[PDB]
């Protein structure tokens, strides 16, 4: 995504569109995600819960429009999709909300760094950028309510990052959001992910290295008042990140 | 019901 920008993925090159093919042999979005290494792209386990079957996905690095093909464009099978054993959901919440794909083109490869694809940095341990620090998001999500097509065009917006204090205040999300979660929103809430920008990256600059601070989970509404985005708190993650890649 | 973030890809989107 609401508000933000439209982009290229020159300017978001880690970015990873995940599609599901259907029976019958179409094919529809389904989240975002971030190439973390070259075999590896990190997005959020609720974007595949529900179809569980690795075959069915494909997933693009290199580019920018949903539905039609961008120069340098890869295209890719999931050779293993791990999904947190712990993820659960409740009416708002989602819990460990993380999903590795492992990713493969049909030549067995993994992505070859380019000027439109490229790895995003980790955090490291335990170490998030200041609340009030500005954070970028990017995805092919809705652009408003009323939206039931998702855009052709890359997104990005920016905003900034929540207190843990101020998200778990009654009005915004009580005791729902824990302390593996990061909350983000527009100071006038004019701007935030939507649907079909979960998986995505929320991005920061952490001592002036770009870094995957979190990963689009939830949030009720999108840019609604005292709602904001909620994010999966990747410096939480890291030794389940190691331990399975 | 279950709509927005995080109901992506959902049977009960």
């Amino acid at each position: 995504i609401i508000g933000g920008e439209f982009t290229t993925i020159e300017n978001q090159p880690w970015f990873a569109a995940i599609y599901r093919r259907h029976r019958g042999g179409s094919v529809t979005y389904v989240c975002g995600g971030s190439l973390i290494s070259p075999c590896w792209v990190i997005s959020a386990t609720h974007c595949f819960i529900d179809y569980p079957k690795k075959e069915d996905y494909i997933v693009y690095l290199g580019r920018s429009r949903l539905n039609s093909n961008t120069q340098g464009e890869m295209k890719f099978e999931v050779e293993n999709l791990i999904l947190h054993k712990d993820y659960s959901a409740d009416t708002l919440a989602h819990h460990n909300d993380i999903a590795l794909l492992k990713i493969r083109s049909k030549e067995g490869r993994c992505a070859q760094p380019s000027r439109t694809i490229q790895t995003i940095a980790l955090p490291s341990m335990y170490n998030d950028p200041q609340f009030g620090t500005s954070c970028e998001i990017t995805g092919f999500g809705k652009e408003q309510s009323t939206d039931y097509l998702y855009p052709e065009q890359l997104k990005m917006t920016v905003v900034k990052l929540i207190s843990h204090r101020e998200c778990q205040q009654p009005h915004y999300y009580g005791s729902e959001v824990t302390t593996k979660m990061l909350c983000a929103a527009d100071p006038q809430w004019k701007t935030d992910s939507c649907q079909g920008d979960s998986g995505g990256p929320l991005v920061c600059s952490l001592q002036g290295r770009m870094t995957l601070t979190g990963i689009v989970s939830w949030g009720r509404g999108c840019a609604l008042k005292d709602k904001p985005g909620v994010y999966t708190r990747v410096s939480h993650f890291l030794p389940w990140i190691r331990s399975h890649t | 019901g279950x709509l927005g973030r995080g109901c992506e890809n959902h049977r009960c989107l």
